[PDB]
């Protein structure tokens, strides 16, 4: 809801609100984030194609 | 001599309200993850269990844990300093709700029971809320449990039915904890409590069963002399169970689900991440000690 | 058919490989020096930390 | 010429020299803290010399001691040094002076027969006179053995080490962890000192490097008035044996009991005792018998002190 | 420095250099803290011969009196080992015959050989006596087989002293096999001294018969609005058949203050089972590395 130059820093910096995980089975849910390199652009544009 | 200094950095500035909650406990023994010294703020605090909580899954994590304890709190990241065995450390009364600790004493570290005001700091500046242990003397730290949870046990036979237990003779002998001639009225509203409840009711029935059959089964010339003695304490409608109405498969899974449940309800309060206070200044509150684990 | 359509929601993933550009002289760089302190004494190691 | 070659293996396997700086004279004080501050800036780089002076350093531990100020009439001016010491805290109002029961002490406040302890009622009789001024202060020496909460009460400390004994209040230092040395610089091993009525020793067997000490205190009633017991173990047989070796013990107690409370028996009255673990002594370090005006007290040498949590067994 | 240097007194072959071999970074028991020693001392099979009925609880009972040490080298005229001390940090190597995944922050604990005597025991000939390694394992399974192991030692007294009394083929699969995640294991316990093990069940019967003269009312009155009303995941051995003699004590009113002292009593000998059901010398692991089955604990006894 904040203004776009608070939106574009904060877009590559933070990770996002609960994303999946990688290379398992079932796609669970990521905590702590160690290396974990994700990049979803429909959280910030809310649309799913 | 050696290093004991574990730096937890964070991505984000704290709040200016988050920054003064912190300074409060500044003497404050913590869980945390991992013995090394570069760490982030989600390894520190019982939020990695209790952030829906469960009682023994916190106090066998305790035991298994590495804690620590605050020493700075700047505004970009924390200071913490690692607690080892037989080490002289120096903490600080901070705990809430308050409970008077005294000198020569045995501090135990307990899972928190009481609200969320009390025991856990909400961050907002980066997503997670540290959570405290319950720091506790451990002749108070028991009888702050084992009146709970009398509590916890007949609030569920009012639910059910509400004619056999008087809420007026409840909260006259539960709330009101008495050590050291002082007396500390807890606050109650328990879903941390419902592990003990289901384990130590499910051992109540297994135990008039489980003291004659064990008793029937060791009978000879070679029993040892104090049974004899304790053969009269077990009363007189236990020793009148009709042991041939459970079948042979079912009197040995009778056992080792009852086996299971005296040891691991006796393992929980028989652990030792406790620590022994050997000076205490009532009105500075600052306390030496040195760790004792198991 | 029961009388409700649904709509279904899915998340795939790409390894996509990315092309970094960064402009001249875009940061300050600053560089301290290490130093050794030692934190793990054993029967069998003496570890240190740079 | 090979004794010389041994005088550098000593000279380079010794421990670095403790800094002493000087805080009387002016220009000895510049030169012993550029010392410190010269010699540790080399202490922490990255080359190897400097990781060759971080490798010589010795840690070894102190022990940790307490200051107890105990009134004179609850502590006798005759008791052992290195006698052991139990502190006791029914209440916390008053804060101004504490209680330190020593084991011939305790003996009063019990009323336990003097046939079962033969040598140290006579003892206890000449340094107390009726365990009036011991049990003065506490109201509770028919309530508490009674319900059953003496033990929880005592915290087990250590033994002494030093008392500056006055006419009306005792200051008494002890030692809590580790080996207890004399704090005073010359420092000698004060070790614990128990007299030989009160410890029973239990015992091919492995020894360890550790044999514990036990502190059991058993509650009992005679002439039909509440008095409890307390004897001393030593084993080295781990926790799962002394626990059986100790109900064998108290076999002809327990029978002796119930049979007095056969008829009455409330639910305060079934806790019977408690074991603590008062500390370690090392194998290959027997106990020297010593009298003492004649008491026979042992004294063992390097007992490092522990603190363990009191158990109650039946 | 702290060292054990052991003499093997005649010689020794190579088999039995091989066999050392592959055993080596093996925790055993041994006899005294000195530095030279000797080949008696080093066996946990001291205790448990093969010529007479061995004892697991009174081998388990003799391995917490016991220096505990680790093998480093194997030589053929001696076998030089490293000690252990009370409070130290040491590494410890996942040798172990059934493997069970270790992780950092676990919980170890020394058990007897209980699954495979003939996998522990090799015989050194060459001296006329043979070394028996025990086994490390986490203490979810250190407390299970001994949980199991009496379980034993009761059914078989009534099957053995009449068998009408039990049946046989339900006493060996119940009896016997340890119920593990995933796998259940045989335990090795057919011919036994079991002199040892009623000792310790009847320190059980002097405990447990306490622990039902004061039951609290309000706990007993819970199984009743639970056994039958509602289906809970973990009451599901109490069936709608509640008990009879829980029943039978329903006869009396509840009462807070009388609870109480039931409550605080009970407590204090559920305390005092931490004497019956121990384990050896305790291991607290803070680091694992699972590429080189290589564990990092900290040694405390008792």
């Amino acid at each position: 809801n904040r203004g776009l130059y608070t939106l574009v820093n904060e877009y590559s910096a933070r990770l996002a609100g609960a994303p999946a995980t990688s290379t398992t089975d079932l796609q669970y849910v990521v905590v702590n984030g160690t290396d974990v390199f994700l990049d979803q652009p429909c959280h910030m544009l809310q649309e799913a194609y | 001599a050696l290093d004991k200094s574990i730096v937890v950095n964070l991505t984000s500035r704290l709040f200016a309200d988050e920054l003064a909650a912190l300074q409060s406990k500044i003497g404050s023994v913590l869980p945390l993850g991992d013995c090394h010294r570069l760490q982030n703020i989600q390894a520190l605090g019982l939020g990695c269990v209790c952030s829906s909580p469960d009682y023994i899954q916190i106090m066998q994590y305790l035991s298994k844990c590495t804690l620590a304890v605050l020493e700075e709190v700047r505004p970009d990241s924390l200071r913490l300093t690692r607690m080892d065995p037989s080490d002289n450390l120096q903490i600080k009364n901070v705990y809430a709700p308050f409970f008077q600790w005294d000198s020569n004493t045995q501090l135990a570290v307990l899972p928190p029971l009481f609200s969320r005001k009390d025991s856990t700091i909400v961050l907002e500046s980066n997503g997670f809320d540290i959570v405290f242990p319950m720091v506790v003397p451990q002749q108070l730290g028991h009888a702050i449990l084992q009146q709970l949870l009398v509590y916890h046990i007949y609030s569920k036979i009012s639910a059910g039915a509400p004619g056999d237990v008087n809420m007026a003779e409840l909260d006259l002998y539960t709330t009101n904890v008495s050590f050291m001639g002082r007396t500390y009225r807890l606050d109650v509203d328990l879903r941390v409590l419902d592990d003990l409840s289901m384990y130590l009711c499910i051992l109540s029935a297994l135990v008039p069963r489980g003291c004659l059959r064990l008793l029937t089964a060791l009978v000879r010339h070679d029993r040892h002399p104090l049974t004899e003695v304790f053969e009269g304490v077990v009363p007189d409608e236990v020793t009148r169970i009709d042991l041939d109405q459970l079948s042979v498969p079912d009197d040995i899974t009778r056992m080792r689900v009852m086996f299971s449940y005296l040891q691991s309800l006796s393992s929980i309060f028989n652990l030792g991440p406790r620590l022994h206070v050997y000076a205490y200044s009532a009105e500075t509150l600052a306390a030496s000690c040195w760790y004792s684990p198991r | 058919h029961p009388g409700f359509a649904m709509t279904v929601v899915r998340t795939d993933e790409v390894l996509a490989e990315h092309i970094l550009y960064c402009s001249r002289a875009s940061t300050s760089m600053f560089v301290g020096l290490p130093s050794v302190v030692r934190r793990e004494v054993r029967s069998d190691a003496v570890t240190f930390e740079i | 010429e090979n004794a010389a070659r041994l005088g550098r293996q000593v000279l380079g396997l010794l421990p670095p020299p403790t800094h002493r700086v000087s805080l009387t004279r002016g220009p000895e004080f510049a030169r012993g803290v550029r010392d410190l501050l010269s010699k540790y800036a080399a202490s922490t780089r990255p080359t190897v010399g400097s990781l060759h002076e971080a490798l010589r350093q010795a840690p070894f531990r102190q022990p940790t001691y307490g200051d107890f100020l105990v009134y004179s009439q609850t502590f006798s001016p005759q008791e052992p040094l290195g006698t052991f010491l139990f502190s006791f805290k029914q209440e916390d109002n008053g804060s101004s002076m504490d209680m330190l029961l020593t084991p011939t002490s305790l003996f009063m406040l019990s009323g336990m027969e003097a046939a079962k302890a033969p040598q140290t009622h006579k003892v206890a009789g000449v340094w107390y006179g009726s365990g009036s001024g011991l049990a003065d202060f506490i109201p509770n020496l028919s309530e508490l053995m009674d319900t059953g909460e003496f033990h929880t009460l005592l915290t087990p400390v250590g033994p002494m080490v030093q008392s500056v004994h006055s006419t009306f209040v005792t200051k008494v230092t002890s030692a809590m962890k580790g080996v207890g040395l004399a704090r005073d610089e010359p420092r000698a091993h004060v070790g614990l000192t128990l007299p030989c009525d009160m410890l029973v020793d239990l015992d091919r067997e492995p020894a360890g490097l550790n044999v514990t000490i036990y502190a059991s205190l058993v509650y009992l009633r005679v002439n039909q008035r509440p008095s409890m017991a307390l004897t001393f173990f030593q084993s080295g047989k781990g926790f799962a044996e002394v626990v059986a070796m100790i109900k064998d013990h108290f076999t002809d107690v327990i029978r002796t009991k119930y049979i007095q409370l056969r008829h009455e028996l409330y639910i305060n009255r079934l806790v019977f005792g408690a074991v603590c673990t008062l500390g370690t002594v090392p194998f290959d370090s027997h106990p020297v018998h010593q009298s003492l005006n004649s008491l026979p007290v042992l004294v063992f040498a390097n007992f490092e002190a522990a603190c363990g949590p009191w158990t109650v067994f039946l």
